[PDB]
RNA sequence: CACAUUCCAACCACACCUGGCGUGUGGC
DNA sequence: TATCCGCTCACAATGCCACACGCGCTGCTCGGCC
DNA sequence: CCGAGCAGCTACTTGTGAGCGGATA
């Protein structure tokens, strides 16, 4: 099952380990084991005014949660990938998923 | 306990009634802070409070709820609002919103908005389906505002000569080029008593900019619509702030699909004022203007505009001439040909006590053939043939003879038969 | 105490700062991102 | 997915698009913010795109593709391209270009060009085999751009006059000279129409600097072709801009071996913004222009030429006078003998709204011999020794009154023997 | 009526400066 | 299950003086009741 | 969009003492 494990990134590349992830998923063709990226950081937040009026698609922890099939090649792939610092989960080495109740938050905050 | 039942009666009825509250002397503050502390001390007896006011976007991103007490400036009362709100329910400028309301919380200096309930009276449901400004698409003006009333008093003639020299329509660009005091302000006066006669559906507003206190006190008891103005007790930044927030609230109610008519008086002094607070940019041309100083007149101005959904936005702004001052003259320049509809007025016919003192063949409305019927344009052509050969001053007395002796315009076309 | 922290004006726009200053700068930093991900009802794992 | 099948489409269709896609309002958005997001949302599914538009060179060097939804200014759907890929394949201002395209990749806001497929309608392999503007050798015009449509509709005559004061080819200079309010715009719109509806084949553009909204509407739906314009609500950076943009793409064009023909409306603007954002140089003459102001208007109706190895550029541009101000008629008096073609309006004409109000004699066009054939070139001296002794005015409605009998010009040449 | 202070001929008050820390070198 | 043995981690290693020098670039994130 | 502050781009010491398993009776 495509569970949604967390992973941090290095301060600021969030999106570009994202990105980086995504290409080493298409890279060796293993999109069978995992998803999406699932970037979290859906906080359109942003300062209007006098001839300034843009977005901020930014302003959230470092946290770049993907949704995958946990396996031994499936973590070793997006252990590969530098700026990959932070894999989080109380383990050894093989952490446990977050659940739905926490899929649907997160969707939430992805909608609202 | 809403705003403008206190914002509306005059300071007498706010004396005596914090009088009654057992007030300390209410009489030694600002009407700002009369409402302040009456609401304050309203609030300390245990009344949740509604209110009301035109939105202002700040640049820290909070915004702040404005009266036209205050001519939509800064006070005591303005009703401050989070970002956030303006976020969810979609604000911007011009958002006039009325809802749920308390005082400021402890160790706050400015109300609170709680719970949106009108967004430009509508439901703040529907309020984020709303279609923007600029991704409308323009057009003329095809539905006729007629200006006569049809009753025959005796200043009513400067409304049927109006049906006569230039026609207005919703979505109008017009511009008055009269040299001072030639009768700009009566003309204004009777355009405005005649818009909330006949057509007290469409929103009615006035423009004041740099203007007499007796001018503006008399202007907003005499029509029947919620005006705002500024004199010259206040600079330029009063002027063009109000500026902003009454061209972003005509065009919030026209994204609503209201129809907004807006009577602005008078340029010269908005263009003197955009002139003084913009920076110099190193582009100086005749009359010390900034080359950059005309792009928000024309801002203003190009706001006018007939959409095709629903809703138009009549501008009608007058303009001053032969002021002595070149660079008044300029000013006119650059506005002389970015309307399609001109009301002249030169004064060597005011200068004889003839009123209204129009000059007929140098006023005149471009594409005014979607406005009037086949019969009323030919009607025009001809009246317009008839007075080409005369003059200015007497013709224009033959004018307003011709009008005099018939009730109402349809007399005047069959006798001109 | 704030003196009791180095921080002198150096030449030009930069300043000589301590050691200490970082590191309270960091702890404030991660601790009002706590109480931001404590409010959102962050996941159990995010806000381990 | 195409750049321009959202470009073209109104606002309305892009709203029931997006709020089928599930998206968040993009009412609350701009027509650039909303091909923006719904592209972007499209890219999130996975497909590649393929855009289109035309290129402004930057001085930090890289490139922007530009569309005519934005009358070719900045926005957030804006192409970027790097300068390495104008190097390969010899890009420049003018060039459109269409090719795969993807939107902003990740930390970017701005689409990036992948792969060119379309330059200038032709194969980017033969893009680099191009001839430049300023090594050309201009000619006069030799190939008739009839202006008749034959159908004898009413307005159709003010067309047919045109082949009788003032004859048209391909490549030609001519400049309209006629005060405001004088008939300027039905005339341009008729050229439009009978230039789309003779010559198809030939690329028709217009442009519109500091002109009135709704005129630019009207504009932009009663031509066939794809219009430019640029209306007051806007600095003279802007009208600039644009004039760069079209005549760029003008050149890029003829370049290519294309007819361009050009209606530009008014010059006068044109040259009141290209002496407002120029810098004083301490030239100053009459009327407030620098010496140097002038240089622009200069170069963009001096692009105007007849290429002999194939294809032309025909400029066309009005200019107003008699508007009380001098400034205006130096511009005009710069603009005097610099066109070999000229159509002269008189306001004296017009004031009897008999139309076209077109002066015949003070009309006319240098080298218009190798234009037309010799019967015709007879049959117009003769026609111009008849109108000659007679004055203006109703010398015109006698040519008005001789056109409208016949069905084309053919049988009134005939009947004028 | 009461609380509370009182904005200006010499001059007193309005002064005077980088070891935060590390590294390198040398001497005792 | 007690208890000696082997592996692992915290702590230490003058003092003074003199001179000289240093902490960058691109990139990212947070800053704001008038 | 603007400005302000801050982050990514290891092993020749040896000795002493204490603590934590660990394996042997
Ligand atoms: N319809 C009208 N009826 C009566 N008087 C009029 C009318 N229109 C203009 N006037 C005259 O014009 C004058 C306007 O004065 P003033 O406000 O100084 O001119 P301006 O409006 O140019 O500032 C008044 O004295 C008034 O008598
Ligand atoms: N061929 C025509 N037939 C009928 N009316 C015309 C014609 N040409 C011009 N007009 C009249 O002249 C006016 C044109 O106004 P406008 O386009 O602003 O002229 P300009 O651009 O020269 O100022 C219209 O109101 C229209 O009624
Ligand atoms: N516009 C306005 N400014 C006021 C008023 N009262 C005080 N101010 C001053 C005090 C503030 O320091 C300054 C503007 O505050 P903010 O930093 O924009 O305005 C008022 O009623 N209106
Ligand atoms: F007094 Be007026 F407005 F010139
Ligand atoms: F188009 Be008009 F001549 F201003
Ligand atoms: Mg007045
Ligand atoms: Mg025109």
């Amino acid at each position: 099952k495509k569970r949604w494990y967390v992973v941090q990134a290095f301060s600021g590349f969030e999106g570009r380990v994202a990105t980086s992830l995504r290409e080493h998923i298409k890279l060796h063709n293993m999109e069978d084991l995992f998803g999406e990226v699932m970037v979290p950081t859906e906080e359109v937040v942003e300062i209007r005014g006098g001839q300034r009026r843009k977005s901020e698609r930014k302003f959230f922890p470092g946290y770049v949660l993907v949704q995958m099939v946990m396996n031994d090649a499936s973590w070793h792939l997006v252990r590969s990938v530098p700026r990959v610092m932070g894999f989080i989960g109380g383990t050894s080495d093989r952490p446990a998923p977050i659940s739905d109740k926490e899929v649907d938050a997160i969707m939430n905050r992805l909608q609202q | 306990m809403n705003l403008t039942e206190l914002k509306n009666t005059p300071v007498s009825e706010l004396i005596t009634l914090g009088e009654n509250m057992g007030l300390e002397n209410l009489a030694r503050m600002r009407k700002q802070d009369i409402i302040f502390a009456i609401l304050k001390q309203h609030a300390k007896s245990g009344e949740d409070i509604f209110g009301d006011g035109v939105l202002e976007i700040l640049q820290d991103g909070f915004g702040f709820l404005r009266s036209a007490d205050s001519s939509y400036l800064a006070g005591p009362d303005d009703i401050y609002v989070s970002p956030s709100q303006i976020r969810r329910f979609n604000l911007r400028t011009g958002d006039t919103i009325s809802g749920k309301i308390r005082p400021p919380k402890e160790g706050e200096r400015y109300f609170a908005l709680l719970k949106v309930n009108e967004v430009n009276f509508d439901k703040p449901e529907n309020a984020r389906n709303k279609i923007l400004f600029e991704n409308l698409t323009p057009l003329h003006a095809n539905s006729r505002l007629r200006m006569e009333r049809g009753n025959g008093s005796t200043e009513d003639l400067t409304a049927r000569v109006l049906d006569l020299a230039s026609p207005i329509g919703r979505g109008q660009r017009g511009l008055i080029v009269a040299p001072p005091k030639a009768g700009k302000t009566m003309l204004l006066q009777n355009i405005a008593q005649s818009i909330a006669y006949n057509h007290p559906d469409c929103v009615l507003m006035v423009l004041l900019i740099d203007e007499r206190p007796e001018e503006v006190t008399e202007m907003q008891r005499l029509v029947k619509g919620e005006v705002v103005a500024s004199t010259f007790d206040e600079p330029a930044s009063r002027h063009v702030q109000v500026a902003e927030m009454v061209i972003e609230k005509a065009k919030r109610l026209v994204e609503h699909k209201k129809d907004v008519i807006i009577l602005l008086d008078s340029i010269t002094r908005l263009a003197r004022a955009y002139n003084t607070v913009v920076p110099a940019s190193g582009k100086v041309l005749t009359g010390g203007v900034d080359a950059n100083a005309l792009h928000r007149p024309k801002r203003f101005f190009g706001a006018a505009r007939n959409v095709e959904e629903g809703g138009s936005l009549t501008i009608i702004a007058t303009a001053l001439i032969d002021t002595g001052s070149k660079m008044d003259e300029v000013i006119y320049e650059e506005f002389k040909g970015t309307g399609n509809m001109e009301l002249h007025l030169s004064r060597k016919i005011a200068e004889k006590r003839v009123f209204p003192a129009i000059d007929y063949n140098r006023s005149g409305t471009r594409k005014e053939e979607l406005l009037t019927t086949q019969e009323e344009l030919q009607k025009m052509w001809i009246l317009r043939k008839i007075i080409h050969p005369m003059g200015e001053i007497d013709a224009m007395e033959f004018l307003i003879n011709k009008l005099a002796m018939t009730k109402t315009n349809d007399d005047f076309f069959e006798m001109m038969k | 105490p704030p003196d009791l922290r180095p921080l002198v004006p150096l030449d030009g726009g930069r300043f000589a700062t301590s050691d200490l200053n970082d590191l309270y700068r960091r702890v404030i930093n991660r601790n009002n991102r706590l109480k931001r991900l404590l409010d959102l009802a962050a996941p159990d794992i995010i806000v381990r």
